[PDB]
């Protein structure tokens, strides 16, 4: 009966290469990058091609379901659109070049005057980058984010700086102007792969400098 | 030097038709390929008779995309069936392009051609050819060490203007050139045609059936009301008679209006309704009872 | 032989979708008469379209999402309205459970 089930298996093996080789020549290149804008229900997905127009998808096509999530960048057939291979992201390499860690080191002695100004920034950070463990036990929630408002060459910039120097973290920068480009789909990337790196890394700060740029 | 008469007509039997456009359409948003069977009867006809789909592959329409292990035995598989014909050409689809062929299907066709120098390929939109029209045009590689010579090389004969003039669509990119079209002509037989006539057919109940008498006098009244209006304006136009140059006049309003067109045309068809309704009535009540 | 089944079931579910095709996720913006649409897609021109045999005709209002065939240009299936942080109000804001 052993035989019966080697030869079962070699039979199904054949079946499973044959149809591997189907999926392999229907594979081929080049892939539509294109970036799922959300999965209905009633197995099919509304896809965003680059080629800014949409295509509703009857079958997701040769990739599993779950592991496809509203905003995921795929790569899909020129003609059919159809879901191929999803694409890492690996945070493209213009987001792993805002985590610049030679920091000039403003140190608190190097910023006279904004005295007050930096310990509410260590209120706000630091503290609770730190030591999170009493921050967790009373209750208060620590705010996730500081806005610096401020005449032009008061110390913004520099205080960011400092507080990134003399506190440790990643300080990945993302500064505003920087978050402008004329391809569509590249400054919101940007942003999510900015947060998703965050999350990534150890403690650490988002800083953009001069959020006019987006903020209108 | 042996040449293709445009006499030469490759024969497209009605099957043939049915399935390659069900192929067409089947993988429309791609181009789709295949291999046709026939037969090369004599020089001046190329009769295919069946035809096979080529699994489609993301090559595309290529010799790369023909799988030899797969029409191997697609061949072998028919032949006990009853069909032992021989790979006779290639067919592919040109989703919304037309009918014409690109440099790589020029090369495809270079290589069927090298098996035999009348390996005929044809081209089926499924898009254009959405209605009556078929846009299916066949060719065939013309040697491009025959320009010393002259281009469709054809005999005597009177059908090349015939059935077709060559396409503007497809004359810029290459024809008389490098590929030359040729005619069509489709075989369709009795004890085939009479088998596609059934796609409507109706039946023995219809022709009896009384449609609705409800709707049939709200129809009616409708058509009525509309032909009084119509008669209005008949009877505006006919008691004006206007005769500053009336032959002027009939050719100064037409704009398919009262005088004739919306005239009698509904009289024809209310007449025609009404008549057939009755008769079906009276043949109910003459059979049922 | 039992998980080579079931990659087995699954890679013929792969092989059956590479057959099917995408459809432009269009608009409808009008209705003509019972079988005709003004439907316009995301990005891309309007069509006169019209609805497949599978289909209620009254769903589809104007402003009900459709996803056409990109071939023979005939509405398929209805979809539910588009979702996306898009909103240019305050609505999306939560008063929060207080
Ligand atoms: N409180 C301060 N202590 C020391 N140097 C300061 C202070 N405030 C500003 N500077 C200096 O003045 C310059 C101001 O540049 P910086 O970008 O740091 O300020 P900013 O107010 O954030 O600027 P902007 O609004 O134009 O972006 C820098 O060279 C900085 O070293
Ligand atoms: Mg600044
Ligand atoms: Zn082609």
């Amino acid at each position: 009966e052993v035989l019966r089930v080697t030869h079962e298996l070699q039979a199904m093996k054949d079946k499973i290469k044959e149809n591997s080789e189907k999926i392999k020549v229907n594979k081929t290149l080049p892939y539509l990058v294109s970036n799922v804008i959300e999965l209905l229900d009633v197995k099919c997905a509304v896809i965003k091609t680059s080629t800014r127009q949409t295509y509703f998808l009857p079958v997701i096509g040769l990739v599993d379901a779950e592991k496809l999530k509203p905003g995921d960048l795929v790569g899909v057939n020129k003609d059919s659109y159809l879901i191929l291979e999803t694409l890492p992201t690996e945070y493209d390499s213009r987001v792993k070049a805002m985590e610049v860690d030679e920091r000039p080191t403003e140190q608190y002695s190097d910023i006279g005057g904004l005295d007050k100004q930096i310990q509410e920034l260590v209120e706000a950070i630091v503290l609770p980058m730190n030591h999170k463990e009493k921050f967790e036990n009373l209750g208060i929630q620590p705010p996730k984010g500081v806005l610096m408002y401020g005449p032009p060459g008061t110390g913004k910039t520099l205080l960011a700086r400092a507080c990134a120097a003399q506190t440790k973290a990643t300080f990945l920068k993302l500064a505003g102007p920087q978050l402008v480009q004329m391809f569509i789909g590249d400054g919101a990337k940007l942003v999510r792969d900015a947060f998703a790196l965050a999350k990534e890394k150890a403690p650490s700060i988002i800083f953009i400098d001069e959020l006019d740029a987006i903020g209108t | 030097a042996p040449a293709v008469d445009t006499a030469e007509q490759v024969y497209i039997s009605s099957l043939a038709l049915l399935k390659m456009l069900k192929h067409g359409r089947a993988g429309v948003p791609m181009e789709v390929m295949g291999l046709m069977l026939g037969e090369f009867v004599d020089d001046y006809t190329v009769r295919v008779i069946d035809v096979f789909a080529m699994p489609q592959s993301g090559t595309g329409v290529s010799v790369e995309a023909v799988d030899p292990v797969f029409q191997a035995k697609m061949l072998d598989m028919l032949k006990q069936t009853g069909r032992p014909e021989m790979v006779v050409g290639w067919y592919h689809s040109h989703p919304g392009f037309g009918c014409w062929l690109s440099g790589v299907d020029i090369n495809t066709q270079q290589s069927f051609e090298a098996l035999s120098e009348r390996a005929v390929a044809v081209v089926v939109d499924p898009i254009q050819s959405v209605k009556g029209k078929v846009v299916i045009d066949a060719f065939r590689l013309i040697n491009a060490n025959m320009m010393v010579l002259g281009h469709e090389p054809r005999q005597t004969t009177s059908n090349l203007g015939h059935l077709n003039k060559p396409s503007i669509q497809a004359l810029i990119h290459g024809l008389n050139r490098h590929y030359y079209s040729i005619t069509i002509n489709y075989r369709k037989n009795e004890l085939e045609q009479k088998m596609l006539l059934n796609l409507h057919k109706k039946s023995w109940m219809e022709g009896l059936t009384l449609q609705d008498y409800s709707e049939h006098c709200k129809h009616n009244e409708s058509v009525v009301k509309e032909m009084l209006e119509l008669a209005k304006n008949y009877n505006k136009a006919v008691e004006e008679e206007d005769k500053m140059t009336p032959e002027q006049l009939a050719i100064k309003n037409v704009g398919k209006q009262d005088p004739k067109r919306h005239l009698e045309e509904h009289v024809d068809v209310l007449m025609t309704s009404n008549i057939v309704q009755c008769l079906a009535a009276m043949l109910d009540t003459v059979v049922f009872k | 032989l039992k998980e080579l089944t079931k990659q087995y079931e699954k890679s013929e579910n792969d092989l059956k979708a590479l057959q099917s095709v995408g459809q432009i996720v269009g608009e409808v913006l009008k209705q003509l008469t019972e079988e005709k649409f003004i439907v316009k897609a995301t990005n891309g021109p309007r069509y006169v379209v019209g609805c497949r045999r599978q289909l209620d005709k009254s769903k589809l209002k104007p402003g009900t999402r459709v996803a056409l065939d990109m071939t023979t240009l005939t509405i398929m299936r209805y979809l539910p309205r588009e979702v996306d942080p898009l909103v240019y109000n305050m609505s999306h804001e939560d008063p929060g459970n207080v």
